[PDB]
This record gives C-alpha cells, sequence and structure tokens, in this order.
RNA sequence: UUCAAAUGAGAACUUUGAAGACUGAAGUGGGGAAAGGUUCCACGUCAACAGCAGUUGGACGUGGGUUAGUCGAUCCUAAGA
RNA sequence: GUGAACAGCCUCUAGUUGAUAGAAUAAUGUAGAUAAGGGAAGUCGGCAAAAUAGAUCCGUAACUUCGGGAUAAGGAUUGGC
C-alpha cells in the first residue's frame, strides 16, 4: 500500500530475511535430527496475516 | 535424386465441406498430404511465402487454385530418416487454368 | 507481365494489418542484386568493381594473440560456478570441500522426496486438508430454506 | 535463447511499445550478449533494429 | 513580383555507375510536366535542362519540392528502379540520388 | 428464401398485373367508373381514393396528392410507359406466327397508341 | 491460429522472424486507492506445481533495487472517543 | 468514422494470442435459424416465437383529479447522383 507504519515494514523486513531454505553445511554435523525448516512461508500460499 | 517438377493444386478438392474456423489449417494439412503422395518422402517442409499466399485472401477465404512447386534435396548428415526430404514453394501465375505438371531442369 | 506484376504486388504488399519496412533502411545483398541487374540487363562491368571494395576487413579476420586465445577453453571452466559475480553465498559458501559439496546436493535431492510424494508445492506449502465439512455433513433439507442450490 | 528482455529494453529505451521492435534473426548474437541501454542504442545506430513506425490510418474516403 | 523557384537534382554517382539515363528522365520530365490541372498546358512559365550531371528546374507558377519528389519517385518506379535507387536530399532544395547499403 | 421477399410477396399478398392495368386505362368508359363506385366498407378506402396506377385504396382524402408527388407512383408510372405485350408476343418469336403478330402490333400503333395519352390527358 | 529459423536429448505451447487475428480508448492500455509484502529484476537451474507437456514462469537457488525544506503523515477541526 | 449518442460495428496508440489438441461429422442437445398451405384448432395458460420498431408530415376517440390519456389507433415517405 506504500503507507505502511514503521513497525509493520520493520515485520515485513523481518518475515523477508527469514524467509530462506536451510543452509546446506547443516546437515553435515554429527547427530543431526534438522531435514527441512518447516517455517519457510511463500506468499501464494500462506498469508502472515500482519 | 535432386529434382524439381512445379505441380498444381487446387483447394476445392479437400477443403470442400469443412469447418470455417479451421479453413487455412485444413488447407495446410492437405498441401503437406498432398505433397507426401506425390513425392514418395518422410520430411516435409512449407514455405514461408506459400503460407503468405494461403493466409493472405483470409482465414475461410483460400483461393482454390494455387501453384505450387517440390524440390527434393539431399539431408544433412547425422539425419538418422533419410537422405529424402521434400520442400515446397509457391508461384503466382496470371491465370489459374490452362498450366499443367512442368518438371524443371536444374540451373 | 502486368498480370504477373500485379498479382506478384497483390502477395507482397500486406499492408493493411501490420506495416512495411522502409526500403531506405532495410538490408539487401549484392549476391541477391546481380540478379536483378542481370534482368535488367545493365553494365555489370562498373556493377562488381565494387566487389574488390570489400578488400579490407578480410585481413581483419587475422588477429593473433594466441590465435583469438586458443579456441573457447577457460568457458568451460567459468560456468561451473552455480552462481556468477562476486557476492557471499550463504549455500556455496558454507561448504569448501566439493565432495562434501556433492554430499549435501545429495542430501537435498533425497530430503526433497517426502514432500515430492506429498506432492506440495515446495518446502514450504503446508497447506492442511479438513477430514470433513460443517456445511456437507449436517442438516436436513426439507422444504423452504435449502441448504444450498 | 531469451530475448523478451532485451525487447522490452529497446522498446523501453527507444520510447515505442514492446511490439514496435524489429529485430534481425540472422544476426542475434550480438543482440542476446547485449544488455545495456548505451548498448541498445549503438546497436539501432548501427541499424540492426528499426522503428517501425505507425501503420496507415487514411482518411481519404472521409 | 514573382520569384522564381530552382531545384536541382544531382544523378552523378548511379548515371557514372551505368544504370541511368538522365536524357530519358529530362524528356520524361519535359512531357509529362503537369501545372494547373492538365498536362502540357505549360505556359511558357517553368523550364528544364539537362547537363549530363545535375538536373535542374526553375518554376514560376505553383510547385512544390514534394511534388517533384513524388513525379522522380514515380519515373523510378515506372522505369523498375526502385529498391536499388534511392532518393535524398543534399540541402534546402537541394537532392540526389544514391545507392542503399548492401555491404554484404 | 424465408425472408422479406417471400414475406412481402407471399400467395396471399398479390397485386393487379400490368396487362388489365393496360386493359382498364384504355377502356375510357372504365377509367370512370374504376373510381365512381356507389359505397364500400369492407376496404380501408371506403370505395374512395383508389390510385388505379399504383392499384391502392388510399385510406383518406389529402394522402392522393401526397402519394402523388411521392416517387413510388411515378416508378409505376414510368413501369407503365413501356408497351404491354401478352404471351401471344412470346409465341410469335418462338417460332410461330408473324404476320398476326405484325398486323396487332400496327393497328395498336394506329389506334390505341396515342389513346393512353389522350385518356391521360382527359383524366388530369 | 499458421509457417520458418534458433536453442535444446527431446518443440501444437520456449525466443525471434514472417502472416492472420482480437481487446476497439466506460480497453485485455496508462496510473492509483483499500489490500497484498519482495511476487519487481538479474543470474544458474526444472525431481515438486502451472489438471497436458514444458528447453518457460507470478516455480527453485543466489543476489540487486525504493534517496523529499516543496509529494502525503506529522499541524487544525467535524460527527465522536 | 458510421449516428441523436460515452449504444453496437470497423479502425489508430497501446496490449494479448493465454483457456488441452488432432482424425471424421450418426442418433440424443446446447444457441440459432429456415420452411410450401391453413393461421392459435387441442396447449392450465398466444409462455421462449413473429409482427410495427429509426426519422419527417397529416389527422388522432372514450374517459377525465381538465394537469393527461398520446408515439393512442392508422396512413404517406425513406437509395445514389
Amino acid at each position: 500500500a506504500a503507507q505502511k507504519s514503521f513497525r509493520i515494514k520493520q515485520k515485513m523486513a523481518k518475515a523477508k530475511k527469514q524467509n530462506r531454505p536451510l543452509p546446506q553445511w547443516i546437515r553435515l554435523r554429527t547427530n543431526n535430527t534438522i531435514r527441512y525448516n518447516a517455517k519457510r512461508r511463500n506468499w501464494r500460499r500462506t498469508k502472515m496475516n500482519i | 535424386d535432386v529434382v524439381t517438377r512445379e505441380y498444381t493444386i487446387n483447394l476445392h478438392k479437400r477443403l470442400h465441406g469443412v469447418s470455417f474456423k479451421k479453413r487455412a489449417p485444413r488447407a495446410v494439412k492437405e498441401i503437406k498430404k498432398f505433397a507426401k503422395l506425390h513425392m514418395g518422402t518422410d520430411d516435409v517442409r512449407l514455405a514461408p511465402e506459400l503460407n503468405q499466399a494461403i493466409w493472405k485472401r483470409g482465414v475461410k477465404g483460400v483461393e482454390y487454385r494455387l501453384r505450387l512447386r517440390i524440390s527434393r534435396k539431399r539431408n544433412e548428415e547425422e539425419d538418422a530418416k533419410n537422405p529424402l526430404f521434400s520442400y515446397v514453394e509457391p508461384v503466382l501465375v496470371a491465370s489459374a487454368k490452362g498450366l499443367q505438371t512442368v518438371v524443371v531442369e536444374e540451373d | 507481365r502486368q498480370k504477373t506484376m500485379i498479382a506478384e504486388a497483390r502477395n507482397r504488399k500486406s499492408l493493411k494489418n501490420k506495416a512495411i519496412m522502409p526500403r531506405s533502411k532495410l538490408t539487401k545483398s549484392f549476391g541477391k542484386m546481380e540478379e536483378h541487374m542481370s534482368t535488367l540487363g545493365h553494365d555489370m562491368s562498373a556493377l562488381q568493381d565494387k566487389q574488390n571494395r570489400a578488400a579490407r576487413k578480410n585481413r581483419y579476420v587475422e588477429r593473433g594473440s594466441d590465435v583469438v586465445f586458443g579456441d573457447q577453453d577457460a568457458l568451460t571452466a567459468s560456468t561451473e560456478n552455480g552462481v556468477k559475480l562476486r557476492q557471499t553465498d550463504r549455500l556455496l559458501d558454507g561448504v569448501a570441500d566439493g565432495s562434501m559439496r556433492s554430499k549435501a546436493d545429495r542430501m537435498a535431492k533425497m530430503e526433497r522426496r517426502e514432500r515430492n510424494r506429498h506432492a506440495k508445492q515446495g518446502e514450504s506449502d503446508r497447506h492442511n486438508a479438513v477430514s470433513l465439512s460443517k456445511h456437507l455433513f449436517s442438516g436436513k433439507r426439507g422444504v423452504g430454506k435449502t441448504d444450498f442450490r | 535463447a531469451n530475448l523478451r528482455t532485451q525487447k522490452r529494453l529497446a522498446a523501453s529505451v527507444v520510447g515505442v511499445g514492446k511490439r514496435k521492435v524489429w529485430l534481425d534473426p540472422n544476426e542475434t548474437s550480438e543482440i542476446a550478449q547485449a544488455n545495456s541501454r548505451n548498448a541498445i542504442r549503438k546497436l539501432v545506430k548501427n541499424g540492426t533494429i528499426v522503428k517501425k513506425a505507425v501503420t496507415v490510418h487514411s482518411k481519404s474516403r472521409t | 513580383q514573382k520569384i522564381a523557384k530552382t531545384f536541382t537534382v544531382d544523378v552523378s554517382s548511379p548515371t557514372e555507375n551505368g544504370v541511368f539515363d538522365p536524357a530519358s528522365y529530362a524528356k520524361y520530365l519535359i512531357d509529362h510536366i503537369k501545372v494547373e490541372g492538365a498536362v502540357g498546358n505549360l505556359g511558357n512559365a517553368v523550364t528544364v535542362t539537362e547537363d549530363g550531371t545535375v538536373v535542374t528546374v526553375v518554376s514560376t507558377a505553383k510547385f512544390s519540392g514534394k511534388y517533384l519528389k513524388y513525379l522522380t519517385k514515380k519515373y523510378l518506379k515506372k522505369n523498375q528502379l526502385r529498391d536499388w535507387i534511392r532518393f535524398v536530399s543534399t540541402k534546402t532544395n537541394e537532392y540526389r540520388l544514391a545507392f542503399y547499403q548492401v555491404t554484404p | 428464401m424465408g425472408r422479406y421477399s417471400v414475406k412481402r410477396y407471399k400467395t396471399k399478398r398479390r397485386t393487379r398485373d400490368l396487362d388489365l392495368i393496360y386493359n382498364d386505362l384504355s377502356t375510357k368508359e372504365s377509367v370512370q367508373k374504376l373510381l365512381n363506385q356507389p359505397l364500400d366498407e369492407t376496404k380501408p378506402g371506403l370505395g374512395q381514393h383508389y390510385c388505379i396506377h399504383c392499384a391502392k385504396y388510399m385510406e383518406t382524402a389529402i394522402a392522393l396528392k401526397t402519394h402523388l408527388k411521392g416517387k413510388v407512383h411515378k416508378r409505376r408510372v414510368k413501369e407503365l410507359r413501356g408497351v404491354p405485350y401478352t404471351q401471344e408476343v412470346s409465341d410469335a418469336a418462338a417460332g410461330y406466327n408473324l404476320n398476326k403478330f405484325l398486323n396487332r402490333v400496327q393497328e395498336i400503333t394506329q389506334s390505341v397508341g396515342p389513346e393512353k395519352e389522350s385518356n391521360e390527358a382527359l383524366l388530369k
């Protein structure tokens, strides 16, 4: 809307920074349980509702 | 055996009683099949000029008697099908009638 | 002749629909123009005389410098990178060894298999499904206000 | 390969719509390599892209 | 009172090439020059000449360089040398003919 | 063809023929009687204001001059200006007797030729 | 909708060219308001999706990009809290 | 531009060619039409189906809260140059 408040823009910026798949080097540890991050979200499917 | 034998084609023979929406595609299919039957090959290519000529009158108004020529060409290397290859090419005439198939010598 | 010419012009015009390329800015070839000049039957003597004029770029094809770098060999090695430019890659730079890089790629390829079986749009799509519908498994369709059309 | 991006950029830099850009199928390597406004300007100066000016809309019968 | 107007067209390059007939061009201009309706009713007002390199026209009555260009291209197509003879203007009211950019 | 043509020239809707038109126009005594009828109720014109050439009742009194000034009535007049002809002319042309046809044409020209003009002058 | 060319292991659908088309300016255009929130764009890549294929993408992976003494808020007030 | 018109119809600037396709065209529909002669005859029922339909001129009844009814009904004409 190009009129968001600063806190709204900050929330969206944090969401954008969060939006990434898993780094590859994580799987190279010992006794690992992380397979694929379930917190990944895309605009098409899920809506954060601010 | 590279040969060139200018034939004649009438659309009315094979476009009679067909859907108005697909007159030109039907003409294209009939032209390629006619070339196939009158040559005896596997690969047939049309000419952009012939496409222009057939579509030019209209999508549902293709002219009946159109003059075309067929050229045999030897296929390039690494062609697993055959050296056989046919290429079509249009040519305009003053009158549709009065012409028949004529072989033209290579020059 | 006039009937043939008018037929050819009608075929070639096509002015109605889109456009006509300007003859002043189109490009041609003297190889093509030779047939037309012969058909007009003019003096070819003062026409082919311009062919030798093109003897300027004929020697320019040679440049030297390893005979233009000795074929295309650096491209094959330079195109092996997953991404170009000089920026930090949070996936490539995470693992240094190529063997471990291949191992990580294999791990990712294997891991995506379960989501592929589940037919999810990707690692991010998680749209669940409801077991039953309140508006499709209740009510009595008596006379009057129907449940739905 | 892909030339829609080049076509759009050329249309924008010329000032006409993306349907009014002409390309040479014979010479495509240079236009594929070109991706800057200066590159488009220099190639159109070279004459590899035409303006294909507006179609005729006569009013003589009117 | 009335001021004459002069136009000069240079056909040096293609005529020296040998695909041009300046005498025939001048003859056509003389025969088909049209002023105020009919053709051939010129009242000794507009004259043309040819020297072998440049065709010069002097007109006292109504005339335009655009109309001169139109007549030139009409004769070009009638002789069927279009797509091969290019018309341009050197400066104001002065024109020239030239080849195209075949450069194969 | 299922359109205006049949809907206007259907068998129910017919008009008089040029032959009978010529006959009544030639008959001087019929010219007056074609309009001096006693009275009518069925036709929309009530037996009044019937244009012989157009073969229609005007349904009123002042529309007569309007239709006369109209071009359609002039078109019918121009059509009537032609030679009547009949089936005998066609038969004579189609390989039959010509002397009788020539005699009939000569008698027509000598007797009834100016008769139509005289009747028109007397009427209008 | 048609043909040709190119890429490509593989082309009814990718790109270009050559034609035919339609939207017909109260548009399928040009901007925006709510809302949407990185989807805009570039580069490599197509197992998962675009009920069909996809060599393509509003998909995948990595990055770039919004500059206000004059544009709006921030200033004032209405029905209201 | 067509006209009374921001109707519909064709075109210009701009934009799109996206919605699974190919081979033949039987019965049963979808939306449309057409039909010789009779002209609403059965149909609960003149219901989807047809007729005048635009513009100019003439004359327009009963009734009346005298302001309407009224485009009442009907007739004559409609081109090109």
